[PDB]
RNA sequence: GAGGUAAAAUGGCUGAGAAGCAUUGGACUGUAAAUCUAAAGACAGGGGUUAGGCCUCUUUUUACCA
């Protein structure tokens, strides 16, 4: 009512706010704080709308504009192709875990970011000569990452190959094993053993309290390791921390006997100037 | 038709060899479910009625088996249908380059004695007491019914020696029907696709449900009841020798 | 342009100046920069005029807002009133900034208690701004209605907005005119929150405080400005200006908020492990309190031209030599020989002082804060590091000023900057500068107007008043 | 259970295709002898039942199948089991250097067109008309049984043309099977040897009961009553499937 | 060894009979390139040498296979060697429920008469030709290799008639073997999987590179020239006869 | 080429084995012969040469195995063929009625034992000497290549273990493949029919010139240097893999 | 294995100051599925702010002080 008109004063002065609002986003943005953050929300909402109608309009742009061996059901083919590999995978293949437990130290913003790397780190998985066998550990079946997950999933998340547990990776595997990834670790990672179970937290860290899978690595006596960057690459800008997609190709490069360039192939350009 | 006859199930305490004697039970035959004393054979054997006897016994070993058809004659005074349903499933890799694992050889001979040696072990032992029938019209004295897998034409990655063993009993299935053909006993083989048993609960439930997705036509796993059905129907048709039937819904398994 | 155009001019005007407008259209880009050098508002109504006769009498609400910015600027009244009932009429309710023009125009004119109806109208989605509650405050004095003027400012406060200095000064600039007790003790309350918030009033709000104070009848203040003496003493009168140190309740919730969230935030984990913090309590509940605490990887780093065990052992000694009974927190890889570190110079740190060593893995600036602190009040560490990290992780600001003024009070830096010349240390004052009171007498610091500061540094000029 | 199905029994006039019809008419079912206009199968349709139609019929052609599935559909409403049991024989070999005799190309051709291709002609238009049946509660719509020979797999000298068609058809049993999964039909195959049938007795009555002879258990030729009780054990196991089964007593041919 | 042989190879101009005449040309052995004159086999024929001929010919067609194998005896006076690897493919599903769509039956018919008609044709009129040869040391006249698929074996939706043509040659490879075991010709049978031909390389590259990675290894589609070099070796083994070889890498054709 | 390689032959002092490393090393390769101290394989590796060595080991025991394998690359650094050769034979009936004999245990035991799990040992720990090889452009490692009797598919009366020790040959050749293609390793099974060794002339003399006019053609048994030929051609083609090569010149066997 | 100061930060990757290439769930596709459909789009994270601008505090990266 009376904040649907305001936010369409804004729109007519210029101001970047979406053209078209509804109901639940309104108490979205009145659930948020202060200014700025009723600020940045709508910014998002505006930024939405903006690539919604562009990809609408492209859409519509793109409506208006003898002897074989196989039919062509190719996709098809693909698919249980990569679901074979992926059951045999479950048998015989090497352990991955993600890490489910930064849960609390996650925003709604940065959850939702978690679970779009999760996503397509299992599908760059799948499609792999030879793909691990992924966990989801401590992934708690009533928590905000689960709703997540089985709501993009939808109904592929029951005949997803891979275990999702409610218990700790310490529990599944021994303790020995396991190597946890995280870039405040002070040990490098010359080499990748193929008899370690390598745990990824599931972790967009936009919090200003740094080295807290530092913390869980401690509070279970755990090894850690780091990816050597700084060894291989001339960082110029941007965090140390990977997308969680990046680390798991970085791991499939080195896992199917790649060196460090083409494994740190996958690091953005952006970050770094060059190779060494 | 089965009324009357005297079937001795190996492995009868579980799976297909436990419906097997469910059905043939409830035909009006008489069973004996020879199997392990560990496993729960006294309790189906009570269950199914005063037409089944349980005999504790361990296919690869001579004196039990020994044993158990003694059982079978003094209880029945008679053995005609010999069903081998009895066998192990491993699930190890020949060799793992990435790993430095090679596969045990105790692995390989332990599944290879109790799948290939104890099915010849009972098939020999039975075509004694079979051949002290008196040959029916037809002159058919007994029928034995092996339990192959569909792991002897396509077995799958770390499936080597089950593979072996299951293919071994393929192999072997025409020999036999050759040298039991004089005396009249029918040696038949089945080699069944996946089925929902125990043996299944080794393998992850996300894989045991894409491949019961992965088959064409009923795209489920098989039911226990329909082994039984196809045993059941080899018993009764007369003209059935030497061969292997595939009960596996057209599946055709990829590594 | 500079002078009102006809419509024949405007349209050859914009056929010339498409070219420059870009993305936007003429009109509005015009009208932008006739706001940017604040053009006549008389030009600006000939724009509108033509903008509306080509559009049928609709002139857009962005031209509008900025139309309202230049004749609230030039302070047209009347302008305001007639935009603002054309608002009304046209629009059932405005933008932040057009209700922020609105109110900040409105202030002056006879229905100024609209401008509180403008204000409602904002609170609904947004919090008003600083400059919203200080344009009603003064809108509400210049007309003599002062209990509405403190609600806004109490209104101010409840937002948790910290209010422009502006509004403060105008309170007291108007406290002249009433002679009433209430009032003063309603200033003598802005003054206690400027004391409390650490604010330095501006040169001519301390003019104005002073003016104010001296008008006071029966009591016959005396305003001066003056400067403080080294050894804490104002020159106008020479009493004690109030010390740096703690007070000893704050004392101890500073212990305790810092122990309780720097060292061990809920985690105990995150900075060492809990063997750590049971073993570095259990030491320090050994020995007796200290009077220095040194930091070793802070002192050993300073000059790169020195191995590190060197500096430190430099360091120590000469603090030794005053019989100062000192503490050396440090990791423990300082204790395995390198090339940087070496047996013997740490043997005669450890005959010199008493030291800790913590994990290499462990953060070492909380154990400092906690053996400092814990030592008491006489205690003092060696740093150059300033510690703003440890201090954003506490509760609240309160906290954190809290921190800072005893940071300042105990922290010595190195200040040398070459090994071979002799240690020195930068200044600490011995007295905190803020507004206070000491009974009767104020002491109030301020910035001159035609200087910068940062906050780092402290007001220098003080204004001092005697009852 | 077979009651109240609806089985086309193609060449159901004489032969194994008989056998089946009078088998499956017996236990309740429905049939429809689809066959040549001179085969004699209308006297043969009147002795079943009054659930037994003749449809005159050649498989070489669309028409004619097209015409009798129509009326199979009219007059039972529905088709749920298709059984292929029409072909020919005949003996010549490829060439002949004693006698400068080489094989004929329209025998070929014949052959071919007679045991290949109107089995695919009959499966097709059955696949058509099964698609349309409800899916039952396994979601089957319906089961297409195809007659093979062993000479698919161990042909004689003289069987090139016989041994083509027939390979022909056990090679296409599983492409078949793949594509009809989704609609729900299955497809399988039986392989006979030396069944009592006019096709072999026309041979020197001396070659048949030498061949009787060579048979290792039962020592005879095959009776079409097995061959009928084998067709309806694969009608009532849901699980069988793109698979051929050998019913053949244990016989592998010599050259 | 093949030098001084004479061979003929049908689809001489393309593909795996290309490779194949390359191989046997360079290893000293005439060829005779059976091929439809539309193709390009004058210029294949032109870039062998004066030891290649080409034949315009329809293996459908007795007068044209009769008419090469003239043109072969007048330009090298013999026949040792024939190699049938001209075929068609089709793809297309039986029956698609969906669509309410049926297979043709004139692709059914033209896949069958291409591939299995022409092979046997093209067998029975070159075994025609070889007995006219004297016996060599050992008593070999020549030596017949057929080309077949994997599809025989495990076909893909949509390959019923495909699959069939390569099932009745599968089928008919042993017959034929015993027919010219008295003449002294041999038969064998080539099963290969996906090979790098024009069938397969007009693909596009991310079918050819799905293609490739489904191969067990080596991982990548066949070369021609190992084809020819797998009938060298069944030329130069007199003990190899009615045998079928798969040269498919271990690929097991998914559904 | 063979040039280069080095070959693990077990079983080669005797028959196809030894004539397998005759062939190899006369080619330009280098054989390590792997056989029974008392075989007699110190004489043959002496006549073939220094390219030759021999080693005394029992396939059935993990350590004579591994102790072959290092002999083998000390000798020669590398492995890069396993031929698997060795087997032993024998002719029992799974059960005699008239002579009330029943087939030993631990004669199907012994056979089975050398025939498979030694096959099985012998692969699994040449896949682990195989991982250390550089793979060549192709990516390969090695070969494995398997002898497994036509017994596999039709045996003899009398046959039973010897079929079940071939058949479980048979079975496994494809799941090892799958397992070791990764590595690169290509794992080939050749099944000889009839063949001139001390195996086959020790039976009665006048059965095997019988089963020698059995064979189609040629009739004279089959030449272990024909073996030798086919396993080179497997060694040289890269696309053969996870398949079964009958080479017996066409013979089925009858009961 | 510690600090001070100043510039920088695209969480799938490139960009422009727009847009392309990708990603997830469906479609048994007759060979341009080179598709059609839904899902996900916050330029480091918090607070403020101008007529238009941009400031501020934390985290991280780089380069200097050296
Ligand atoms: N999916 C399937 O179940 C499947 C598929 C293919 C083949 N098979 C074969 O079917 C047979 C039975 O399958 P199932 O599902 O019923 O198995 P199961 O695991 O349920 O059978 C368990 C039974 O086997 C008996 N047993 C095992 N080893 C024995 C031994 N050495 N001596 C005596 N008894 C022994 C146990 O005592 C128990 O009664 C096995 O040969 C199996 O390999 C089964
Ligand atoms: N010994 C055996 O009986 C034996 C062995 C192997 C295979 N088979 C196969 O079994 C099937 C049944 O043969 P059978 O034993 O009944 O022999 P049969 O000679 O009695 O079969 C004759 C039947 O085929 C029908 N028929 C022939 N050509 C036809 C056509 N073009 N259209 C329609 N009907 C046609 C006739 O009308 C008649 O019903 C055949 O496919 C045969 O090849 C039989
Ligand atoms: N990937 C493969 O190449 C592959 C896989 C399995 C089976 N096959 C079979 O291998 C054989 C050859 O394969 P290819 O890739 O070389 O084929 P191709 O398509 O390259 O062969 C083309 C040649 O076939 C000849 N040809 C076709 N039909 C003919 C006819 N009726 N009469 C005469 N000549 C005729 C043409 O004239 C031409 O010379 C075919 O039977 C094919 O189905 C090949
Ligand atoms: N006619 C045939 O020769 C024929 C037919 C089919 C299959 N085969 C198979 O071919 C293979 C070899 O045939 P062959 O004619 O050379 O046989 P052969 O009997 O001549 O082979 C004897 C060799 O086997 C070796 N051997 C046996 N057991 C051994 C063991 N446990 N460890 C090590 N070495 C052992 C002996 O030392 C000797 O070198 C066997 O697997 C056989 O079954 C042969
Ligand atoms: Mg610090
Ligand atoms: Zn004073």
């Amino acid at each position: 009512a009376a904040t649907r008109e305001f936010i369409e004063m804004w729109r007519l002065l210029g101001r970047e706010v979406p053209e078209h609002i509804t109901e639940e986003e309104l108490k979205t943005l009145m659930e948020c704080v202060s200014n700025t953050a009723k600020k940045k929300y709508l910014k998002y909402l505006y930024t939405k709308e903006k690539v919604k109608k562009a990809r609408q309009i492209k859409k519509e742009m793109k409506a208006a504009a003898k002897n074989f061996l196989f039919l062509r059901l190719w996709d098809r083919n693909m698919d249980i192709a990569m679901g074979w590999k992926g059951a045999q995978a479950m048998q015989f293949g090497q352990p991955l875990v993600f890490d489910m437990a930064y849960e609390n130290y996650m925003k709604r913003k940065e959850l939702q970011n978690t679970v779009s790397q999760l996503l397509e780190s299992e599908g760059w998985n799948r499609r792999n000569v030879d793909p691990f066998h992924i966990y989801f550990c401590n992934l708690k079946i009533d928590g905000a990452l689960h709703r997540e997950l089985v709501k993009r999933y939808q109904e592929k998340w029951d005949k997803l190959l891979l275990t999702s547990t409610e218990k700790s990776h310490v529990d599944l595997f021994p303790k020995d094993s396991i190597i946890y990834l995280t870039a405040d670790s002070p040990n490098v990672m010359t080499t990748f053993r193929h008899d370690k179970v390598y745990v990824i937290g599931s972790f967009v860290d936009k919090s200003m309290q740094p080295g807290t899978s530092l913390a869980k690595a401690k509070r279970l006596n755990l090894a850690t390791e780091c990816l050597p960057l700084d060894k291989y690459l001339q960082w110029e800008i941007g965090n140390k921390n990977l997308t969680l997609d990046q680390m798991i190709r970085i791991l499939l490069c080195l896992k199917n006997n790649g060196n460090w360039q083409e494994a740190l192939q996958f690091v953005p350009k952006r970050k770094h100037t060059g190779f060494l | 038709s089965v009324k009357g006859l005297v079937a001795v199930i190996t492995g009868g305490a579980s799976g297909l060899g436990l419906a097997t004697a469910e059905r043939l039970v409830g035909q009006g035959a008489s069973a004996v479910l020879l199997d392990l004393p560990n496993s729960g054979g006294e309790a189906q054997a009570k269950k199914l009625g005063n037409n089944c006897v349980f005999a504790p016994a361990d296919v690869t070993s001579e004196k039990d088996v020994q044993t158990a058809l003694a059982l079978a004659k003094g209880k029945f005074g008679r053995v005609d249908v010999a069903v081998n349903c009895a066998g192990i499933a491993v699930a190890s890799k020949t060799y793992n380059l990435k790993k430095g694992q090679t596969h045990t050889l105790e692995d390989f001979q332990r599944v290879l004695d109790v799948n290939l040696m104890g099915t010849f072990n009972v098939i020999r032992l039975v075509a004694g007491e079979m051949g002290q029938n008196e040959p029916d019209q037809g002159g058919q004295r007994g029928v034995i019914i092996n339990t192959a897998s569909v792991a002897a034409f396509e077995g799958q990655v770390g499936q080597a020696a089950y593979s072996a063993s299951k293919g071994g009993i393929v192999g072997m299935t025409l020999p036999i029907a050759r040298d039991l053909a004089p005396i009249g006993i029918r040696v038949m083989t089945i080699a069944p696709g996946l089925f929902g048993t125990p043996l299944l609960t080794s393998l992850p439930e996300k894989v045991c449900n894409f491949l019961a997705s992965q088959v064409p036509f009923p795209s489920r796993l098989g039911d226990p009841a329909e082994y039984a059905h196809l045993v059941q129907a080899i018993i009764e048709n007369p003209f059935l020798n030497g061969e292997v039937i595939r009960l596996d819904g057209a599946i055709r398994m990829q590594p | 342009p500079t002078q009102p155009l006809n419509s024949e001019e405007w349209d050859k005007l914009k056929e010339d100046l498409k070219e420059n407008t870009g993305k936007t259209s003429f009109e509005s880009w015009i009208i932008s920069q006739m706001a940017g050098c604040h053009s006549s508002i008389d030009v600006a109504k000939s724009l509108l005029a033509w903008v509306a006769a080509k559009n049928n009498g609709i002139v857009s609400y962005d031209l509008l807002v900025k139309y309202l910015y230049l004749c609230v600027f030039h302070m047209q009244t009347s302008e305001v009133i007639d935009v603002f009932e054309i608002m009304k009429a046209r629009y059932k309710t405005l933008e932040p900034r057009g209700y922020s023009l609105l109110i900040r125009g409105l202030i002056h004119s006879d229905r100024w208690r609209e401008a509180l109806l403008l204000l409602e109208d904002i609170k609904k989605v947004i919090t008003p701004s600083k400059k919203n509650y200080n344009d009603c405050i003064q809108g509400a004095l210049l007309h003599q209605d002062v209990n509405t003027a403190w609600n806004l400012y109490q209104e101010l406060l409840g937002h948790d907005i910290v209010p422009m200095l502006e509004t403060l000064k105008a309170f007291f600039d108007f406290g002249k005119d009433i002679k009433d007790d209430n009032y003063s003790n309603k200033l003598l309350d802005i003054l206690s929150y400027l004391r409390n918030n650490q604010l330095y009033p501006g040169e001519s709000f301390a003019h104005s405080i002073k003016t104010w104070f001296e008008s006071v009848p029966g009591k016959q203040w005396k305003g001066q400005f003056t400067t403080v003496r080294k050894s804490g003493q104002c020159s106008g009168c020479g009493k004690t200006i109030e010390s740096i140190q703690l007070s000893p309740e704050e004392y101890e919730c500073l212990k305790g908020k810092i122990m309780r969230d720097v060292i061990d935030g809920g985690d105990q984990y995150r900075k060492t492990t809990p063997q750590e913090l049971k073993r570095f309590e259990n030491f320090i509940k050994s020995r007796p309190p200290f009077d220095v605490v040194i930091d070793g990887l802070n002192v050993a780093k300073m000059f790169p031209k020195v191995r590190e065990s060197q500096l430190l052992l430099n360091v120590v000694s000469q603090l030794a030599k005053r019989n100062l009974r000192l503490l050396v927190l440090g990791r423990k890889h300082m204790l395995r020989r390198s090339s940087q570190w070496s047996r013997d110079e740490m043997e005669e740190v450890q005959k010199q002082a008493s030291c800790f060593f913590a994990d290499d893995i462990s953060e070492d600036d909380p154990f400092l804060l906690y053996a400092t602190l814990h030592s008491g009040n006489h205690c003092r560490f060696i740093t150059r590091d300033l510690m703003r990290d440890h201090k954003a992780c506490l509760p609240d600001a309160k906290t954190q000023r809290l921190f800072f003024k005893w940071q300042q009070g105990h922290q010595l830096a190195i200040v040398n900057r070459f090994p071979g010349s002799k240690l020195t240390f930068q200044r600490i004052l011995s007295y905190d500068t803020v507004v206070q009171t000491t009974g009767d007498s104020w002491h109030i610091p301020y910035d001159e107007d035609l200087v910068e500061r940062c906050s780092c540094e402290v007001p220098t000029k003080w204004l001092c008043l005697h009852q």
